[PDB]
C-alpha cells in the first residue's frame, strides 16, 4: 500500500536487471565498491598484487589437509604448499593467454556511473593493463602461498 | 512503475520492534510447567549454554538433550520478530 | 438400431469381435489337441 | 509518403522492469526501437514477459532482436487495429528505417517495387551440382 | 445466494453420432483422407477445451466424465473382493497367517501355463498376489468369504450406479454454471461430509467389528468360531467382556467423562508385539480425532448465512512490499479454469501418494503385513511411481494453463506476474544448483571409484576412511526416540521403530528393527535431493517460458503442442512446454528408479531377515555401508548378486517373471528407434512399400503417412517407461518372492 | 546470410508475406498471373530461416524456397 | 532529456539509453600506501609484458616437471624405486591354466 521495495535499474524498466535489496542495498553496495577489482584508480600491477595474495593463501589449504599426502607427518604441509603453487602457476597462464585474447581488437564506446556522470574507462581493460595485471597476480600468489607454508610453521595452535 | 531508485532505506527501522520481540516473548518463555520440573525453556538451557562451555573447545555431543532448546528457542524467537515487524500498520491495517 | 449395427461395424469393434473369434478358435484346437509339433497324422 | 525520422522525446509505456531487457547487443552493436501513437489507453503484453500500460497518445520502446518487434507489431495490428513502425538505432547515434519502408505494409501491393532474388524458371529447371561444381565457395545450383 | 442451478434434457439419447466417428470437433469431422486422421481421433478426445469455447459445457462434461471414472474404479473393486472370496485361500490364510502365503488367482490348464499355479500353501495352487489385500480384510475384520461375495455384489451395484449417475447428469439433468462456481460451498461439503464423515463412520466401523473380532483373532481362537459382528452390535454385554468401558453405554460421551473411554481409544506407540501391524485402539482413536478435526474445519466459508469466509477477502488482503498487490487475481483464475486447478490437485495428489508410501513402510498398519516382504516392497514401490507420474502431470497442466487460459488484462501486477518478470533469475540459479549437486553428488561417487580401483582405499570417503556422517538425521532420530519421556509424556513407546530401540519379530521373521544412517545414506540421499532438483529445472523451465522466450517471441500463438520452429535461428527443436513434460518424464524415470532401489537394498541389507535367536542373519549379510560408495558396489552386488532368482526361475512356478523380464528388455530396447531417428527417413520408406503395393492393385485408399514428430517422441517414451518399469517390477518381484 | 529465392509457379497469394516474422518479404506487381501479384524477397540479411513462408506456400513443390547459407549475428536470431 | 517523466531514449546521449553503466565501479587514487607502488612496480618490472612471463612460466614449468621426474622420489606412493617389493602375480596369471 504505497510502499515498495523492489526497482528497476535507474528507472528505465527496459535493461534486463532490476533493483533488490541484494544487489543495490547500500552496505552491499559499498562493500563491492571496496574490493580491489572495482577501485579504477589504481594500477592495475597492485591489484594483482592483492588479489593474487589472497587467492594463493587461500588455494594452499586444501591440498595440505586432503591432499594425498595428508596422513605422513611433516611433510604433508610440503606437498600441499608446492602444488597450490603450481596451481597459480597455471592461473597466470591463464590470465596471460586471455590478454592475448581478449583485448586484441577495439575497445567500447562509452561508459557512464549509476548516479550518472561521464566517468572514464577502467585502465585494467587495456592490453597493456591486464598483462600488467597478470605479472602481479603471478608475484602474489606465489607470496601466498610461500606465506601460506611460512605461517604453518610458526603459529601457536595450529593443527 | 514499481519504483525509480532503490530507497535506501527500506528496512523501516522502529526501535521497539527488537525490545519488544526479545523482551515480550521471553519474559512469558521462563514460566514453569508439570512438563519439565519446575523448570523454563530459557533457564533449562541456560544451564546447558554455561555448562559446555565449561569445557571450552570441545565441541558438545551430537546428542545432547539441548540442540533441541537451541532449535525450539529460536523457531519461536524468530517467529516473534518477524511478526514484530509486521507491526507496521503504519499504513496497512 | 441401424446406428448401433452401424457402430458395430467400426474399426476397432470388429478386431476385436475377429481377434476374439481367432484367439478362442486357436485355443480350443490347442485344448482338444494337446501339445501339437509335427503334421504326420 | 517520405520517410519519416522519430521524435526521441515520447513517453513511454509503465512497465515494472523484467529480465530480458536489453543486454550488451545494445551496447556494442545495436538495438531495435519501436513507436506508435494509441488512442485510449490499455493493457498489452511484452514479447518478453509480463503486461504493460499504453498511454493515450505517442508511445515508445525499444528492443534486443527484431523477431520481438515483429511480435509486438503484429499484436498491437491485429488485435488493436493500430500503426506501428519500428527502427533500427546503432550505438553512436544511427538511425535506420525500416517496415514498412514503403509506406504501405508488404501485403497490399504498392506499386513502385524492384523485385529481388526472383528467378524466373520452375522449380525442377535447376542445374545438377556437378555443372556449378569447381567454383569460389559452396554453391547452391539453384543460387546462380 | 448459493443454490440449485440445473437444465432439463439438453442432449438427447440415440445411438446417431457413435456411426460419425470424429464428430466432436469441426477438423476431424469431415473423414478420413490420411493416417495422421486416426490418431487426431484418439489424441483430441478427452480435450475438452477444442470442441467449443464455453465453460458450462466444458464443466457438464469433466462431471459426467467424473462419473465414468469412478464407475470403472467400482467394477474393479468388485473384481478384486469377487477373486478373493471364490479362486483365493483366504480362510485357510486366516488359520494361519504365517506359512501359508496369500494367493488370489488360478490359470486354466493349457499350452503348459499350469506350472505357474505355485504351491503357495493350504492345498491351495496359484500365484502369489502381493497386492495385499488380505491383510486390509483381516485389518477390517472380514472372516468369511460370504461376506466377500457380498461386498462384491455390493460393489458391482454401485458401479451400475455411478454409470447411470453419468448418463443422468449428462443427458437429462446437467448443471448450470453457477452451480459448479460455488467452490466455497464445495470446500464445506467436501471438508466435512466426504473426509469428516468418512473418518467418523469408519471409526464406527473400527469401534464396532474390528476392534473386537481382531482382538478375538489376535487371542488364539480360530476365526469360525468367532461371533457374527451383528452379534457384537445387538448384544452390548459380549463387548462388556471384552472392553468394560461398554458396560456404561453411551454416558461418559455425553457428559465430558472420556477418561473412562481409555480401553478402546489408546494412546500406546510401537506396534503389536503378536501380530507386526499397529495397535487398532490407536488407529480408531486417530480416526475419531480426525472426524471431529475436519468437521469443525468444514464451517470456515461463507455460502447463504452471514457467518464464514470469503476467499476473495482471504486473498486480496495478503499483499506484501515485497510483492506489489500479492494475490488479487488469483480467484478469477481458479474459478474460472480447469487447468489450473488439474495442476495444483495433481501436484499435491501425487506428493500426497509418495508420503503414503514413505509412512507405510515406516508403520506397518495392517496386520500381520510387516513380515510379507514382498507386500512391503510392491507397496512402497506402486505408491512411489504413482506420486512420480501424477507430479509430472501437474507440470504439464500448468503449462497447459500458461499457454491457454492466461489473459494479462486480468492480471497485472500479480505473483504470477511478477514470477514471469524474473523467470531468468529463478532458472539460472536451478540451473547452478543442479550443476553443483552434480558434481557433488556424483563425484564422490566416482572418486571412490578411482581411489578403490587405484590401490588406495583409504582415500575414498567411506565410514572407516575420510568420513561423511549425517549429523543432522542422526540427531533428528534421536530427538524423535527420546520424545516419549519428555516432548510426548503420554505416549508409552516412540511412533516408530526406526527412530530406534527393540525389535519387534513376528514368526521368526523382523518386522522393523532400528535404522541406522552412515556415509552410504549421506551420499544416496544427495543423489535424490540431485535428480529431483533437475527434474524440478526441467518442468518448471517449461511452465515458464511456455508462453515466450528471447529465442521466440510469440511461442504462446503456436500453442502448447507443437514441434518446432523450422531450422532457423540454428535451429529450435523441442521449444513448447510440451516436451519440456517429456524431457521430465525420462527425469522422473531416472530419480524413482533411484529411489526404489535405495529402498530396496537397505531394507534387504540392514532391516528384514531371520531372528534365528543367535542375532540377526539379513537377507544379504548387511553389505550396505561397505559397497554403496562404489559404482562397480551398486552393479555388483546389487544388480548382478541380486539377479540370480530372476534368471534361474525356469521350471519352478515361478518363471512367467523369468519370462516378462526378456519382454521388458525388448519393449526398452524397441523405444530407441522412436527416439532417435525421424520421420522424413519413415515417410521414404513407406513411400516406397506403397509403390510396391501400387504395383499389385493393392493401394489403400486411405494415404499412409509416418507419425509426426510429436507423435514418435511420445510413443517413444510410452516404449521407454514400459520397458523399464515392467523390468524392475520383474526383477524386483521375482526376488523377494523367491527369498522373503 | 541465408538464400531465399521467389519461382515463377508463384500465383500470388499473400500467404508467404503474413507469415514472415521478420519482414524480409512483399509483393511487388507483375503480369503473369491472375491476382497480378508475385512475392519478392529484398532483405534476406534480417532472414533467420525458420521456414514458415515454406509452410505457407499452397502450390506444390513449392513457389519460394529458403537455402541455407553462412550464419551471421542477425541470421541466428541471437539478442545478446 | 532521459532523467525526466518517462521520456527515455535520448538519441545523442546513448550511454545511458543504452545499459552501459558502471553499476559498483568508484575511481579515486591512495587506496595503497605510496611506496607499494615502488616496492611492486620495481619487482613486476621484468615480467610486466607478453611474452616475458609467459617464457617464465614455461622455464619454471619444465625446470619443476623435469626434476620432478628423477627427484620426486619422495615415494610417489609406488613406483619410483620403491617398486614391487614382493613377487606379485608372476606365477599367478591364468585360473584354469596358469601361465606364469
Ligand atoms: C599424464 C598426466 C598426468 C600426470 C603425470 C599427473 C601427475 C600427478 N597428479 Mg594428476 N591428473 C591428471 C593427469 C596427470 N597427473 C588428470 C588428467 C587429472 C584429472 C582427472 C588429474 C587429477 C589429479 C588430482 C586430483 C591429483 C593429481 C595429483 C597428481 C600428483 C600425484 C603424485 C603424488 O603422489 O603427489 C605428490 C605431489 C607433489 C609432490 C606435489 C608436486 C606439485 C608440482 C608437480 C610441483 C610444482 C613445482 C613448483 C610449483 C614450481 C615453482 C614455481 C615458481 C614460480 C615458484 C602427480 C604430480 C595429486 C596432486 O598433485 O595434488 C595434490 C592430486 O591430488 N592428479
Ligand atoms: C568461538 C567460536 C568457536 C570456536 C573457536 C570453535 C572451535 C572448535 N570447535 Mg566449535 N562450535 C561453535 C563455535 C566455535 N567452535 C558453535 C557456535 C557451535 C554450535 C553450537 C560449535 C559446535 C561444534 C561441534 C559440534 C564440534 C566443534 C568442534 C570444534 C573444534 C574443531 C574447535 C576447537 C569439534 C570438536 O572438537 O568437538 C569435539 C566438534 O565436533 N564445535
Ligand atoms: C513365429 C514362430 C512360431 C512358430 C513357427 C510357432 C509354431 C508353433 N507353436 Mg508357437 N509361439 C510363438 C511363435 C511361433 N510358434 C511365439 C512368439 C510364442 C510366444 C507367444 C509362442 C508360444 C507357443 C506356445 C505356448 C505353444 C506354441 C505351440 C506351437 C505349435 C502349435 C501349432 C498349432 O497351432 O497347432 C496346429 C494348428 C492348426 C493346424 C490349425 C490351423 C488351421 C488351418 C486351417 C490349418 C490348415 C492346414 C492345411 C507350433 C509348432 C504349442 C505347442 O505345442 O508347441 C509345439 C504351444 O503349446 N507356441
Ligand atoms: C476389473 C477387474 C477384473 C479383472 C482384471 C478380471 C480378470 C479375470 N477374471 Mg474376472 N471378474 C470381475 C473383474 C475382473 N476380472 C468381476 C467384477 C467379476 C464379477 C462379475 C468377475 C468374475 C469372474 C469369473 C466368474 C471368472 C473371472 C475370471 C477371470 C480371469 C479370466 C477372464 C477370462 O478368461 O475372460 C474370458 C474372455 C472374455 C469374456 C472375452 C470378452 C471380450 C468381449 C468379446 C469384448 C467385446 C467388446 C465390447 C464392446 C466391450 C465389452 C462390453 C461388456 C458389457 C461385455 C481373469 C484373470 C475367470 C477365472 O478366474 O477363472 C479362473 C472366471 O471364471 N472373473
Ligand atoms: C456431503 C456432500 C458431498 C459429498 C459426500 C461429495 C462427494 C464427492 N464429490 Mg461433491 N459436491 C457437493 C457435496 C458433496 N460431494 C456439493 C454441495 C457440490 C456443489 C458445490 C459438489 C460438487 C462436486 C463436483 C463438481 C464434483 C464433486 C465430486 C465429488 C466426488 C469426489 C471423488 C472422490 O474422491 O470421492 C470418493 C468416492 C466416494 C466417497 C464414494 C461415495 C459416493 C457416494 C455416491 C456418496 C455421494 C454422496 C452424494 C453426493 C449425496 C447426494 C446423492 C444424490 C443421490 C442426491 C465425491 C464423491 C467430483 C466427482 O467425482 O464428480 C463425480 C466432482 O467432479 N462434487
Ligand atoms: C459414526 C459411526 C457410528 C455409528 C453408526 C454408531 C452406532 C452405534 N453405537 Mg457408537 N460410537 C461411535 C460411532 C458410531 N456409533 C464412536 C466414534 C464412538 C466413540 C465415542 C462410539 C461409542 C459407542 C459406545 C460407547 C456405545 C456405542 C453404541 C452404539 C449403538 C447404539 C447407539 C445407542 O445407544 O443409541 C443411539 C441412538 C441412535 C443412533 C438413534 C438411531 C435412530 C434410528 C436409526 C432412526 C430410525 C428411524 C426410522 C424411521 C425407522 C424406520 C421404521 C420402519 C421403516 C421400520 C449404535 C449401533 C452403544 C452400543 O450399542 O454398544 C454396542 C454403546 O454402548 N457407540
Ligand atoms: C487426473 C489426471 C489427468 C487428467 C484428467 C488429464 C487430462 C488431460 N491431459 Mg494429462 N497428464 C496426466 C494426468 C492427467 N491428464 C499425467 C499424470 C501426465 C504425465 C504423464 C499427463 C501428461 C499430459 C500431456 C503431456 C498432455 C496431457 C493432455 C491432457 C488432455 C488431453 C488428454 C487426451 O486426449 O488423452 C487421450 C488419451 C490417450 C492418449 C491415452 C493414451 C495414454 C497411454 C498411451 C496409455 C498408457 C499405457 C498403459 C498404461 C499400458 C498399456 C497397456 C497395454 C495396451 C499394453 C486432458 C485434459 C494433453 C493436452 O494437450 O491437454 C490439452 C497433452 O499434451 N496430459
Ligand atoms: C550418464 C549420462 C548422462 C550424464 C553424465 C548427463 C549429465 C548431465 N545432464 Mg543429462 N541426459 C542424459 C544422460 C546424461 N546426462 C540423457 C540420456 C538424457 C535424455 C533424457 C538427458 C537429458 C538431460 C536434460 C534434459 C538435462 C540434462 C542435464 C544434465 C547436466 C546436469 C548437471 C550435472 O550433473 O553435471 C555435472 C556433470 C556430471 C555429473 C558428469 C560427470 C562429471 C565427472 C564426475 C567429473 C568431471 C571432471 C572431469 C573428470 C575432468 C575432465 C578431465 C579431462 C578433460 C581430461 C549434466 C551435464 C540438465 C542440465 O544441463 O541442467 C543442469 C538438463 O537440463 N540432461
Ligand atoms: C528392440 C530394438 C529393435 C527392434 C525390434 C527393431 C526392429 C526393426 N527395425 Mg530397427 N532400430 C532400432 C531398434 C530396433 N529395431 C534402433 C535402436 C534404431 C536406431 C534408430 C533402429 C533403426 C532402424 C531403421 C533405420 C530401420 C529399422 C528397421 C527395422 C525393422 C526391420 C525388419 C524386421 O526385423 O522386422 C521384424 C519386426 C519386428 C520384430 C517388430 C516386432 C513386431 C511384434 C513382434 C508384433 C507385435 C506383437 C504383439 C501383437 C504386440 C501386442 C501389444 C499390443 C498392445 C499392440 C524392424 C521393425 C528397418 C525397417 O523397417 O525395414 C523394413 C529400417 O528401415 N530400424
Ligand atoms: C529462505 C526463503 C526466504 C524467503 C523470504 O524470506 O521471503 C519473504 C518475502 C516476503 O514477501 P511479502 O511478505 O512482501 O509478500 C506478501 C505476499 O506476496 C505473500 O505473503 O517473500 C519474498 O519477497 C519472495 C522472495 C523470494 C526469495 C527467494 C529465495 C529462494 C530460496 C530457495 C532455497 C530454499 C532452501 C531451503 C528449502 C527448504
Amino acid at each position: 500500500k504505497k510502499a515498495q521495495v523492489i526497482s528497476p535499474v535507474n528507472g528505465d524498466p527496459f535493461v534486463g536487471m532490476l533493483e533488490t535489496p541484494v544487489t543495490s542495498a547500500p552496505i552491499v553496495a559499498t562493500y563491492l565498491s571496496n574490493l580491489p577489482a572495482y577501485r579504477t584508480g589504481v594500477a592495475p600491477v597492485l591489484r594483482g598484487v592483492e588479489i593474487g595474495l589472497a587467492h594463493g593463501f587461500l588455494l594452499a589449504g586444501p591440498f595440505i589437509k586432503l591432499g594425498p599426502l595428508r596422513n605422513v607427518p611433516e611433510t604433508a604441509e610440503i606437498a600441499g604448499s608446492l602444488s597450490a603453487a603450481g596451481l597459480v602457476l597455471i592461473l597466470a597462464l591463464c590470465l596471460s593467454i586471455y590478454g592475448s585474447a581478449q583485448f586484441q581488437s577495439t575497445p567500447s564506446i562509452g561508459v557512464k556511473t549509476l548516479s550518472g556522470r561521464s566517468v572514464a574507462r577502467d585502465p585494467l581493460f587495456s592490453a597493456d593493463g591486464w598483462s600488467e595485471f597478470a605479472a602481479g597476480f603471478l608475484v602474489g600468489g606465489e607470496a601466498g602461498v610461500a606465506w601460506a607454508y611460512v605461517c604453518t610453521q610458526i603459529l601457536p595452535y595450529y593443527s | 512503475a514499481s519504483n525509480k531508485s532503490f530507497p535506501r532505506d527500506w528496512v523501516k527501522t522502529d526501535p521497539l520492534v527488537p525490545v519488544l520481540g526479545f523482551a515480550g516473548w521471553t519474559i512469558p518463555a521462563n514460566i514453569g510447567v508439570s512438563a519439565f520440573g519446575g523448570q523454563s525453556l530459557f533457564g533449562l538451557f541456560t544451564q546447558s549454554i554455561g555448562e559446555n562451555l565449561a569445557h571450552f573447545p570441545t565441541g558438545p555431543a551430537l546428542d545432547d538433550k539441548f540442540w533441541l532448546y537451541l532449535i525450539t528457542y529460536h523457531l519461536g524467537l524468530f517467529l516473534t520478530i518477524t511478526l514484530g515487524q509486521i507491526g507496521v500498520q503504519g499504513r496497512k491495517q | 438400431m441401424k446406428d448401433f449395427t452401424t457402430y458395430l461395424s467400426t474399426a476397432p469393434v470388429i478386431a476385436t469381435i475377429w481377434f476374439t473369434f481367432t484367439a478362442g478358435l486357436l485355443i480350443e484346437i490347442n485344448r482338444y489337441f494337446p501339445d501339437p509339433l509335427v503334421f504326420s497324422f | 509518403w517520405t520517410v519519416p525520422t522519430l521524435n526521441p522525446d515520447t513517453p513511454s509505456p509503465i512497465f515494472g522492469g523484467s529480465t530480458g531487457g536489453l543486454l550488451r547487443k545494445a551496447q556494442t552493436e545495436e538495438f531495435y526501437v519501436i513507436t506508435w501513437e494509441a488512442k485510449k489507453e490499455q493493457i498489452f503484453e511484452m514479447p518478453t514477459g509480463g503486461a504493460a500500460i499504453m498511454r493515450q497518445g505517442p508511445n515508445l520502446l525499444k528492443f534486443g532482436k527484431k523477431e520481438q518487434c515483429l511480435a509486438l507489431t503484429t499484436q498491437l495490428r491485429n488485435k488493436f487495429k493500430l500503426t506501428p513502425c519500428f527502427y533500427r538505432v546503432f550505438p553512436d547515434g544511427k538511425v535506420q528505417y525500416l517496415h514498412p519502408a514503403d509506406g504501405v505494409y508488404p501485403e497490399k501491393v504498392n506499386a513502385g517495387r524492384v523485385g529481388a532474388n526472383q528467378n524466373m524458371r520452375r522449380i525442377g529447371q535447376n542445374v545438377n551440382p556437378i555443372k556449378v561444381k569447381f567454383s569460389g565457395r559452396m554453391m547452391s545450383p539453384a543460387e546462380i | 445466494k448459493v443454490k440449485i442451478a440445473v437444465d432439463r434434457n439438453p442432449v438427447e439419447t440415440s445411438f446417431e453420432k457413435w456411426a460419425k466417428p470424429g464428430h466432436f470437433s469441426r477438423t476431424l469431422s469431415k473423414g478420413p483422407n490420411t493416417t495422421t486422421w486416426i490418431w487426431n481421433l484418439h489424441a483430441d478426445a478427452h480435450d475438452f477445451d477444442s470442441h467449443t469455447s464455453d465453460l458450462e459445457e466444458i464443466s457438464r462434461k469433466v462431471f459426467s466424465a467424473h462419473f465414468g471414472q469412478l464407475g470403472i474404479i467400482f467394477i474393479w473393486l468388485s473384481g478384486m473382493y469377487f477373486h478373493g472370496a471364490r479362486f483365493s485361500n483366504y480362510e485357510a490364510w486366516l488359520s494361519d497367517p504365517t506359512h501359508i502365503k496369500p494367493s488370489a488367482q488360478v490359470v486354466w490348464p493349457i499350452v503348459g501355463q499350469e506350472i505357474l499355479n505355485g504351491d503357495v500353501g493350504g492345498g491351495f495352487q496359484g500365484i502369489q498376489i502381493t497386492s495385499g489385500f488380505f491383510q486390509l480384510w483381516r485389518a477390517s475384520g472380514i472372516t468369511s468369504e460370504l461376506q466377500l461375495y457380498t461386498t462384491a455384489i455390493g460393489g458391482l451395484v454401485m458401479a451400475a450406479a455411478m454409470f447411470f449417475a453419468g448418463w443422468f447428469h449428462y443427458h437429462k439433468a446437467a448443471p448450470k454454471l453457477e452451480w459448479f462456481q460455488n467452490v466455497e460451498s464445495m470446500l464445506n461439503h467436501h471438508l466435512g461430509g466426504l473426509l469428516g464423515l468418512g473418518s467418523l463412520a469408519w471409526a464406527g466401523h473400527q469401534i464396532h467389528v474390528s476392534l473386537p473380532v481382531n482382538k478375538l483373532l489376535d487371542a488364539g481362537v480360530d476365526p469360525k468360531e468367532i461371533p457374527l459382528p451383528h452379534d457384537l452390535l445387538l448384544n452390548r454385554a459380549i463387548m462388556a467382556d471384552l472392553y468394560p468401558s461398554f458396560a456404561k453405554g453411551i454416558a461418559p460421551f455425553f457428559t465430558l467423562n472420556w477418561s473412562e473411554y481409555s480401553d478402546f481409544l489408546t494412546f500406546k506407540g510401537g506396534l503389536n508385539p503378536v501380530t507386526g501391524g499397529l495397535w487398532l485402539s490407536d488407529t480408531a482413536h486417530h480416526h475419531v480425532a480426525i472426524a471431529v478435526l475436519f468437521l469443525v474445519a468444514g464451517h470456515m466459508y461463507r455460502t447463504n448465512w452471514g457467518i464464514g469466509h470469503s476467499m476473495k477477502e482471504i486473498l486480496e488482503a495478503h499483499r506484501g512490499p515485497f510483492t506489489g498487490e500479492g494475490h488479487v487475481g488469483l480467484y478469477e483464475i481458479l474459478t474460472t479454469s480447469w487447468h489450473a486447478q488439474l495442476a495444483i490437485n495433481l501436484a499435491l495428489f501425487g506428493s500426497l501418494s509418495i508420503i503414503v508410501a514413505h509412512h507405510m513402510y515406516a508403520m506397518p498398519p495392517y496386520p500381520y503385513l510387516a513380515t510379507d516382504y514382498g507386500t512391503q516392497l510392491s507397496l512402497f514401490t506402486h505408491h512411489t511411481w504413482i506420486g512420480g507420474f501424477c507430479i509430472v502431470g501437474a507440470g504439464a497442466h500448468a503449462a497447459i494453463f500458461m499457454v491457454r487460459d492466461y489473459d494479462p488484462t486480468n492480471n497485472y501486477n500479480n505473483l504470477l506476474d511478477r514470477v514471469i518478470r524474473h523467470r531468468d533469475a529463478i532458472i539460472s540459479h536451478l540451473n547452478w544448483v543442479c550443476i553443483f549437486l552434480g558434481f557433488h553428488s556424483f563425484g564422490l561417487y566416482i572418486h571412490n571409484d578411482t581411489m578403490s580401483a587405484l590401490g588406495r582405499p583409504q582415500d575414498m570417503f567411506s565410514d572407516t576412511a575420510i568420513q561423511l556422517q549425517p549429523v543432522f538425521a542422526q540427531w533428528i532420530q534421536n530427538t524423535h526416540f527420546l520424545a516419549p519421556q519428555l516432548t510426548a509424556p503420554n505416549a508409552l513407546a516412540a511412533t516408530s521403530l526406526t527412530w530406534g530401540g527393540d525389535l519387534v519379530a513376528v514368526g521368526g521373521k523382523v518386522a522393523m528393527m532400528p535404522i541406522s544412517l552412515g556415509t552410504s545414506d549421506f551420499m544416496v540421499h544427495h543423489i535424490h535431493a540431485f535428480t529431483i532438483h533437475v527434474t524440478v529445472l526441467i518442468l518448471l523451465k517449461g511452465v515458464l517460458f511456455a508462453r515466450s522466450s528471447r529465442l521466440i517471441p510469440d511461442k504462446a500463438n503456436l500453442g502448447f503442442r507443437f514441434p518446432c520452429d523450422g531450422p532457423g535461428r540454428g535451429g529450435t527443436c523441442q521449444v513448447s512446454a510440451w516436451d519440456h513434460v517429456f524431457l521430465g518424464l525420462f527425469w522422473m524415470y531416472n530419480s524413482l528408479s533411484i529411489v526404489i532401489f535405495h529402498f530396496s537394498w537397505k531394507m534387504q541389507s540392514d532391516v528384514w531377515g531371520t531372528v534365528t535367536a543367535s542375532g540377526v542373519s539379513h537377507i544379504t549379510g548387511g553389505n550396505f555401508a561397505q559397497s554403496a560408495n562404489t559404482i562397480n558396489g551398486w552393479l555388483r552386488d546389487f544388480l548382478w548378486a541380486q539377479s540370480s532368482q530372476v534368471i534361474q526361475s525356469y521350471g519352478s512356478a515361478l518363471s512367467a517373471y523369468g519370462l516378462i523380464f526378456l519382454g521388458a528388455h525388448f519393449v526398452w530396447a524397441f523405444s530407441l528407434m522412436f527416439l532417435f531417428s525421424g520421420r522424413g527417413y519413415w515417410q521414404e520408406l513407406i513411400e516406397s512399400i506403397v509403390w510396391a503395393h501400387n504395383k499389385l492393385k493393392v493401394a489403400p485408399a486411405i494415404q499412409p503417412r509416418a507419425l509426426s514428430i510429436t507423435q514418435g517422441r511420445a510413443v517413444g517414451v510410452a516404449h521407454y517407461l514400459l520397458g523399464g518399469i515392467a523390468t524392475t517390477w520383474s526383477f524386483f518381484l521375482a526376488r523377494i518372492i523367491s527369498v522373503g | 546470410a541465408h538464400i531465399v529465392k521467389i519461382y515463377d509457379t508463384c500465383i500470388g497469394c499473400t500467404q508467404c508475406v503474413r507469415a514472415c516474422p521478420l519482414d524480409v518479404l512483399e509483393m511487388v506487381p507483375w503480369d503473369g498471373c491472375k491476382a497480378s501479384q508475385m512475392a519478392s524477397a529484398p532483405r534476406t540479411e534480417d532472414c533467420v530461416g525458420c521456414k514458415r513462408c515454406e509452410t505457407a506456400c499452397p502450390t506444390d513443390f513449392l513457389s519460394v524456397r529458403v537455402y541455407l547459407g553462412s550464419e551471421s549475428t542477425r541470421s541466428m536470431g541471437l539478442s545478446y | 532529456k532521459y532523467g525526466e517523466n518517462s521520456r527515455y531514449f535520448d538519441l545523442q546521449d546513448m550511454e545511458n539509453t543504452t545499459g552501459s553503466w558502471d553499476m559498483y565501479g568508484v575511481d579515486e587514487k591512495k587506496r595503497y600506501p605510496d611506496n607499494q607502488a615502488k616496492f611492486f612496480t620495481q619487482a613486476t618490472d621484468i615480467i610486466s609484458r607478453r611474452e616475458s612471463l609467459r617464457a617464465l612460466v614455461a622455464l619454471s614449468g619444465i625446470a619443476a616437471i623435469v626434476t620432478y621426474g628423477l627427484k620426486g622420489a619422495k615415494d610417489a606412493d609406488l613406483p619410483i624405486t620403491k617398486g614391487p617389493q614382493t613377487t606379485g602375480e608372476n606365477g599367478k596369471g591364468g585360473s584354469v591354466r596358469s601361465r606364469l
